[PDB]
């Protein structure tokens, strides 16, 4: 290893904000109501009247986990450019685009409140293409998807497996999603972190608040397919250096096992080997994967 | 003129607020025994962040409080060293009053009460025969410090909270209790003696 | 001195010596709380009686005080300890010195009646018996499986952990920690055998 090291994030989302449609104009946020009883109570639900509640937000997707954005020593650099390149001709970013791709399509980012009476998802793209899931209820993470369905999922993982491997395509998707709704159905936006709670929103450009999901909780719910520990593939795990799984309280990657990113960041020569030999396997995926969600992996 | 007694928590990991629902359910089937009584509740450790350890009854009554302090399951609570129980004694004539009105306005802070509210209202609007044309109120409210008391339903399947708050008395008409023993905003009026003094009995 | 028996229908009437003598420790402890008076026969000569009626009676012993402990509850459920309720019927159970549920068969209506417990009971807003709190070493005996096992299920992410600990520590085994309908549930997916 070496002393300074580091990536930039390949994959990002900005934020969410719910709204609805009048007949007198096309944007009109979704506002929080509060008591200040400081101390205060709050509430949130889909107004008389409504029948379906708008949700939207941008995501751009830029090639660039090939190459460090630091990196002290010319050696680990002649290996990590050499394994990024050798991973990339034997296709594999078809199967992080299929994984990625699967999750915009399912709706899982709507966290707590996909229980409506039919989700509509559409999808488009600076390259021209509209993609359209009718309704999202039905997707699971394994299964074969409905006809017509499974080959939108074929042609967005084609876009994305481009825009995540060559530079200088300037690839965005618009995603907006449509939540039929009941009588008076209660909403949950992102909270508020403090040291009662309270509830986050963003500012219009002509002073009215909205109601939002913030950006790493859109990004969070993206990311999450690791599956490939224990030979158990259950439900996937948000992408961690140490395999940490909230819900239990426990880690699945615990350094004790040797199977976390700093164990593996250090094969990457015999990794490269077999690459040429070449059937990929877990441990060059689960790499792949850390150095898209990129940070700092340093004092060596 | 007045007579009361008090109870008080033991064990330091008591839950106020689950536990002082019992009490009060305990008086209400008393007040369903005998209709024609009046017992009213007060908070002698009441604070403004929490509801205190403690819970005391008062009325005017000697012989009728008596047997409200025989019940079973004061008894039993003593015998099993939970509660720590004083005798019926005079409430002493050198204080000051205060009311404890419980407030059902505060229901409408949740949005349950909101969405039954206009249930109602869209339904009722049939026998007018006119459009379901609901007006909404404005964002900002304020309200006074109110605390929770945990409590059962009476021969059914819910379960829900009451509202307490502290106002200061002042004199006139008449009183009445509610079937709690707490006072009403309007048109169920009584008071108790705020007996956070001689407290040093439990 | 032998066992020797036909139409055995009480539960004390079948099995291998041991057994026959850990059924007669487990009563005495629990029945014949009266301090020793030598009446070495008259004391013990009652079980049998006692168990002709068994099938049926034990649950009633543990209904019993289901509902003298609710009356006297003063915290929410969901943070009281499973002994707070029963009184550790389940640590008497390791008195009978074999582990498989075939044999033992004080365990074995122990769990039945658990099982049944927990299905009359299920989740809701508000917390009820059946999410009562088990230590590490009470999960091992109804799971019928030493100690370290539960540790390794736990690391595997077989089962959730309930109560956040504090870090530069550890959770000893005396510890209150599992709820009890997962526990239940989830003997009934994986731990099973043909004893």
């Amino acid at each position: 290893l070496c002393t300074h090291l580091s990536y930039s994030r390949s994959l990002s989302p900005g934020k969410a904000v719910f709204f609805y449609k009048t007949a007198e104009s096309d944007f009109v946020p979704l506002r929080i109501e509060v008591a200040k009883i400081p101390q205060t109570i709050e509430a949130c639900y889909v107004p008389p009247n409504v029948d379906e509640l708008y949700c939207r937000f941008s995501l751009r997707v830029e090639a660039n986990s090939m190459r460090p954005y630091v990196c002290s020593n010319p050696d680990v650099l002649r290996v990590m450019i050499g394994l990024a390149q050798a991973y990339q001709r034997l296709g594999g970013y078809n199967e992080l685009a299929r994984r990625y791709s699967a999750n915009v399509l399912r709706g899982i980012w709507l966290w707590r409140n996909q229980y409506t009476q039919g989700t509509k998802i559409e999808i488009k793209t600076s390259l021209g293409s509209t993609y359209h899931i009718p309704d999202a209820r039905r997707l699971s993470w394994s299964g074969d998807w409905p006809e017509l369905e499974q080959k939108q999922l074929e042609q967005l993982t084609s876009e994305m497996a481009k825009a995540l491997s060559q530079p200088d395509i300037f690839w965005f998707a618009d995603v907006t999603a449509s939540l039929k709704t009941g009588f008076c159905q209660e909403i949950f936006p992102s909270q508020k972190f403090t040291e009662s709670r309270q509830l986050a929103t963003v500012e219009c450009s002509d002073g009215q608040l909205a109601a939002c999901i913030n950006p790493q909780k859109i990004g969070a719910a993206l990311q999450k397919i690791d599956d490939w520990w224990a030979n158990d593939a259950d439900l996937p795990l948000r992408v961690h250096e140490y395999g940490a799984n909230h819900e239990a309280l426990t880690a699945l990657r615990h350094p004790a096992t040797g199977q976390d990113f700093y164990h593996l960041l250090t094969k990457a020569e015999q990794f490269v080997t077999v690459l040429e030999s070449s059937e990929l396997p877990g441990e060059v995926h689960y790499l792949m994967a850390v150095l898209v969600k990129g940070g700092l992996f340093q004092k060596g | 003129n007045r007579y009361f007694f008090a109870i008080r928590y033991l064990s330091d990991d008591v839950d106020c607020g689950l536990l002082a629902g019992r009490c009060i359910s305990i008086l209400h089937g008393f007040r369903q025994a005998h209709p024609g009584i009046q017992i009213g509740v007060a908070f002698p450790e009441w604070s403004d962040r929490d509801l205190g350890r403690s819970i005391a009854f008062v009325s005017t009554n000697k012989s009728l409080l008596e047997r409200f302090r025989e019940r079973s399951y004061f008894q039993v609570m003593q015998a099993d060293n939970f509660f720590a129980l004083s005798l019926v004694l005079e409430v002493p004539d050198t204080c000051q009053n205060v009311r404890f009105i419980r407030n059902q306005n505060l229901a409408k802070l949740f949005v349950g009460e909101r969405r039954r509210r206009l249930a109602r209202a869209k339904r009722r609007a049939k026998a007018r025969g006119e459009a379901f044309q609901p007006h909404m109120p404005d964002e900002t409210k304020v309200v006074g410090v109110f605390h929770s008391v945990f409590m059962q339903s009476a021969s059914s399947g819910q379960s829900y909270i009451l509202h307490i708050q502290k106002h200061r008395y002042e004199r006139s008409e008449d009183s009445g209790y509610s079937s709690y023993g707490l006072a009403s905003n309007d048109l169920y009026t009584g008071y108790v003696p705020d007996l956070g003094a001689i407290f040093s009995t439990l | 001195y032998g066992c020797s028996f036909e139409s055995s229908n009480p539960l004390l009437a079948i099995g291998s010596l041991s057994a026959r003598f850990g059924a007669l420790y487990w009563y005495q402890q629990r029945y014949l709380s009266d301090h020793e008076a030598v009446r070495d026969d008259r004391a013990l000569t009652k079980a049998i009686g006692h168990f002709t009626a068994w099938p049926d009676a034990f649950w009633r012993e543990l209904q019993q005080m289901v509902d003298d402990a609710l009356v006297r509850q003063t915290k929410p459920l969901n943070h009281t300890d499973f002994v707070d309720v029963f009184g550790s019927v389940v640590a008497d159970c390791r008195q009978i010195p074999m582990r498989n549920t075939g044999q033992n068969f004080i365990l074995k209506n122990l769990i039945g009646f658990l099982t049944d417990l927990v299905a009359r009971h299920p989740q809701c807003r508000v917390a009820n018996v059946g999410d009562l709190l088990l230590s590490a070493v009470d999960a091992a005996t109804l799971l019928s499986t030493s100690v370290e096992q539960v540790r390794r299920l736990h690391h595997e992410g077989f089962l959730p952990l309930s109560i956040r600990p504090a870090s530069r520590n550890t959770v000893s085994p005396h510890r209150a920690v599992f709820h009890l309908r997962h526990v239940v549930e989830l003997r009934q997916a994986r731990m099973q055998s043909h004893h």
